[PDB]
């Protein structure tokens, strides 16, 4: 049985990020670290069988084996690296390879002079719907669930543009209700009051 | 116990 | 290639009329393919077991063939080995030394 | 390489389903895994070499066999609500790195009629938005798709674009009744305002939906919800 | 000192199908397991009593280890033939030897793992357990492959940890026979070589382990040049035999003394007839 660091972590500026896993059956001698993107199959980055620490480009790992705390960590972070990270170990007898509980990792990128705002988007004539989107805000800001039953709002998301060398976040809210107001739509704004509210 | 960890190949 | 060194002996000291084991021990030979038989007065004996194949530090193989017998003065016991390096089969009689 | 036969599959409760797994590396070890985010990714069965199958942490309700050395099929005799998850088939040497395929997204439902494809629509940006930001953000919305077997892609002038694109990682339930809920998904596409003002460009949001197989019988008057692609289109104006 | 040794041999037979694989395991000088690919029922067989009381799942796992290694070795044979681009109608032998020697402090003293092709040293794991030693140019190819694939880490992981665990377990499970030392039973005989010459033969039997030292000294002169020696031979019951002879002039027999050194004996013995 293996128990990984299941509690999620999010380190915004590029810096050291550390994660470990512990196993209860001391007989393994085989260890690995996998990385999985959302909806894709995980990928190996590091394998370790010897107590001595190992280096690997932007990555390192080590096995005490008495403490039995396996440690993988990254020298500097990037937004692309954020993914689920799985710990795995194989008993030296059956060679059954077991994974631990995945540790979700989310990066928050720094935004240079962000101008947070909210806008309303008119649909195509046959769409018959209306919506509001809140964007270009600091990464630290969190997004809250809709109190109203008929209002649906998604979570935050990061996009990157290599053409304009610019990165931005986004959050979208929509409702089928009649009295749909953008200002009203984001009831729990809980953000610095520097927000534009067009028609 | 035998050394059956990886594929020794050649 | 290497030539096999042969030794024919008994597990216990030879006692006329007492059960014992005849051993033919070959060593220092390569390759593994070899034929070894035991002869009582020149006749091959069936139901002869042999140890499992192994080799020493210098990659030279070694084997042991054994059988159950009771020694008397009249009977003469020997070991016949044939190997690819041997032009003709090598015979070594069992001497009590 | 390695291949899992069904990328997506939908079945009723009580009907057995089989997932085929094939590998070309001729690895001795093969394993099956389930991931649904509750405990992470747990093991089901694992087979070493051929004609040998040993159990894992969650072996109940699962049946396997190993006739060939390169094939390790997984069978579920009675499909249940709990078995809905994302299955992975991995293969490796005893201590080397493990290799698994793309994965199998499986969903078991009470009734076949509950399956419904999405309705998609693309919403054009605000003129005030490009006025202040100097950059436009188009939004794509898919609604009313059950289950979560959809993949969304943006397309510009017949080209699937990847930069300045965002997609919601997981869909939101329309009504969180927790017995049966239809989902909704969103995506955003940010571009330069000068690009959006040119009318020649054409923006097309696309959603592939892996629904029922053709063999599954359909009696409802509504159009049968088989695997299909639903897209919404828009052009730049002003 | 104690140690565990493993010996693999793969003999390629052309025109009759797959090669023959034979694997044997030694703890100090007692055999405990051996596997043969050409047997009627290929499976790990116990030759020592202390592994016979092992669980059946252990035997199944060991059999799988050996079968996997047999397949791996057949590919190595084919790969090595390709490396030397030699004809497919020639028989070829591949040998593998690996083991670990325990130190006096109850920890790993040394480990070794090496391969040889047709009785010639092919490649060897260095004592640092992190680099390799390639004999010829074709072995450098395997050095490349394994340094890139990081097989040295795997081998070191096996030699520093699990081999020691297995060795200690086996020693405890069979300490009555593996930790015991049987002192050699010795005696000296003589025979007539000529009317004025005679051969003296020192004999040592029933000792464990096989390592022993027999020497002939002439009133303080330990010269091996006239001494005749023979390889230590097994009696077949777990104990080994060894004798050393020297030809002497009659009347000078009183000045000669045999010297026997062995672990079982507290002090080295001096023998005379």
């Amino acid at each position: 049985e293996v128990e990984q660091n299941s509690g999620p972590l999010s380190v915004p500026e590029g810096a050291i990020a550390s994660l470990n896993c512990t196993y209860s059956d001391r007989g393994s001698q085989s260890f690995f670290w996998y990385r999985q993107y959302s909806g894709k199959s995980p990928e190996l980055i590091m394998f370790i069988y010897s107590n001595g620490d190992k280096e690997d480009g932007r990555f390192t790992a080590q096995l005490n084996k008495a403490s039995q705390y396996v440690s993988l960590l990254i020298r500097d972070s990037q937004p692309s690296d954020s993914a689920t990270y799985l710990c795995a170990a194989a008993m030296d007898s059956s060679y059954k390879l077991i994974f631990g509980s995945g540790t979700r990792l989310l990066v928050r990128p720094d935004i240079q002079n962000p101008d947070p705002a909210v806008y309303q988007l008119r649909d195509s004539k046959s769409s018959d719907k209306s919506v509001c989107l809140f964007t270009d805000f600091d990464s630290q800001t969190n997004v809250s669930q809709s109190k109203d039953s008929d209002v649906y709002i998604t979570d935050k998301c990061v996009l990157d543009m290599r053409s304009m060398d610019f990165k931005s976040n986004s959050a979208v809210a929509w409702s089928n209700k009649s009295d749909f107001a953008c200002a009203n739509a984001f009831n729990n704004s809980i953000i610095p009051e520097d927000t534009f509210f067009p028609s | 116990g035998a050394d059956g960890v990886g594929k020794s190949a050649l | 290639q290497r030539t096999p060194k042969i030794q024919v002996y008994s597990r216990h000291p030879a006692e006329n009329g007492k059960s014992n084991f005849l051993n033919c021990y070959v060593s220092g030979f390569h390759p593994s393919d070899i034929e070894v038989d035991l002869l009582k007065n020149g006749e091959r004996i069936e139901k002869v077991e042999h140890s499992d194949l192994s080799f020493s530090k210098d990659w030279s193989f070694y084997l042991l063939y054994y059988t159950e017998f009771t020694p008397t003065e009249k009977d003469e016991y020997a070991c016949r080995v044939n190997h690819v390096t041997l032009s003709q089969p090598k015979i070594v009689k069992w001497d009590r030394d | 390489g390695i291949t899992q036969s069904p990328r997506y599959k939908i079945t009723e409760t009580g009907r057995q389903v089989t997932l085929m797994c094939h590998q070309t590396w001729s690895h001795s070890y093969m394993f099956w895994y389930r991931q649904d985010l509750g405990h992470g990714l747990r093991l089901i069965y694992y087979s070493a070499a051929a004609d040998i199958t040993d159990k894992g942490e969650v072996p109940d309700g699962y049946v396997v066999s190993r006739s060939k050395t390169e094939n390790f099929p997984l069978t579920l005799e009675s499909a249940t609500r709990s078995q809905t998850s994302v299955y992975f088939c991995a293969s490796s040497d005893p201590g080397t790195e493990a290799f698994f395929g793309q994965g199998t997204r499986l969903t078991v439902v009470e009734d076949l009629r509950n399956v419904f494809p999405p309705e998609v629509a693309v919403f054009e940006p605000s003129e005030a938005e490009i006025s202040h930001t100097q950059k436009a953000t188009l939004v794509c919305l898919a609604t009313g798709f059950y289950p979560d077997h959809v993949e969304l892609s943006w397309w510009v002038n017949g080209k699937e674009v990847h930069s300045g694109v965002c997609t919601d990682p997981q869909p939101l339930k329309e009504q969180p009744a927790l017995n049966d809920s239809r989902y909704a998904l969103s995506s955003r596409l940010r571009v330069s305002a000068t690009f959006w003002q040119n009318p020649r460009n054409h923006f097309r949001c696309q959603v592939q939906f892996y629904g029922l197989s053709e063999n599954d019988e359909w009696t409802q008057d509504r159009a049968k919800p088989v695997t299909q692609i639903v897209s919404a289109e828009a052009w730049g104006r002003a | 000192s104690h140690s565990m040794r493993y010996f693999y041999t793969a003999v390629s037979r052309p025109g009759r199908g797959e090669p023959r694989f034979i694997a044997v395991g030694y703890v100090d000088d007692t055999q405990f397991v051996q596997f043969d690919s050409d047997a009627a029922s290929p499976r790990g067989e116990p030759r020592a009593p202390w592994v016979e009381q092992e669980g059946p799942e252990y035997w199944d796992r060991e059999t799988q280890k050996y079968k996997r290694q047999a397949q791996t070795d057949r590919v190595s044979l084919r790969n090595l033939r390709g490396y030397y681009n030699q004809s497919e109608a020639g028989s070829h032998t591949l040998q593998r030897m690996y083991g670990c020697d325990l130190g006096p402090d109850g920890r790993l003293l040394r480990g070794y793992n090496q391969f040889a092709y047709d009785g010639k040293d092919y490649i060897a794991l260095n004592e640092d357990l992190r680099s390799w030693t390639a004999a010829d140019k074709a072995a450098q190819i395997t050095q490349r492959k394994w340094e890139a694939a990081r097989e040295a880490e795997q081998r070191r992981a096996y030699l520093e940890g699990t081999c020691v665990e297995w060795l200690r377990r086996y020693l405890e499970n069979g300490k009555k026979t593996l930790q015991r030392a049987e002192h050699p039973k010795t005696h000296v005989t003589h025979h007539p070589v000529s009317d004025h010459e005679a051969t003296l033969r020192c004999w040592a039997l029933g000792f464990y382990p096989a390592e022993i030292t027999l020497t002939w000294q002439r009133d303080g002169e330990d010269q091996t040049q006239d001494t005749e020696l023979v390889e230590t031979r097994p009696a077949g019951d777990g104990t080994f035999q060894k004798w050393a002879a020297v030809v002497v002039p009659s009347g000078e027999e009183q000045r000669y003394t045999c010297h026997v050194q062995h672990e079982g004996l507290p002090e080295p013995l001096t023998l005379r007839w």
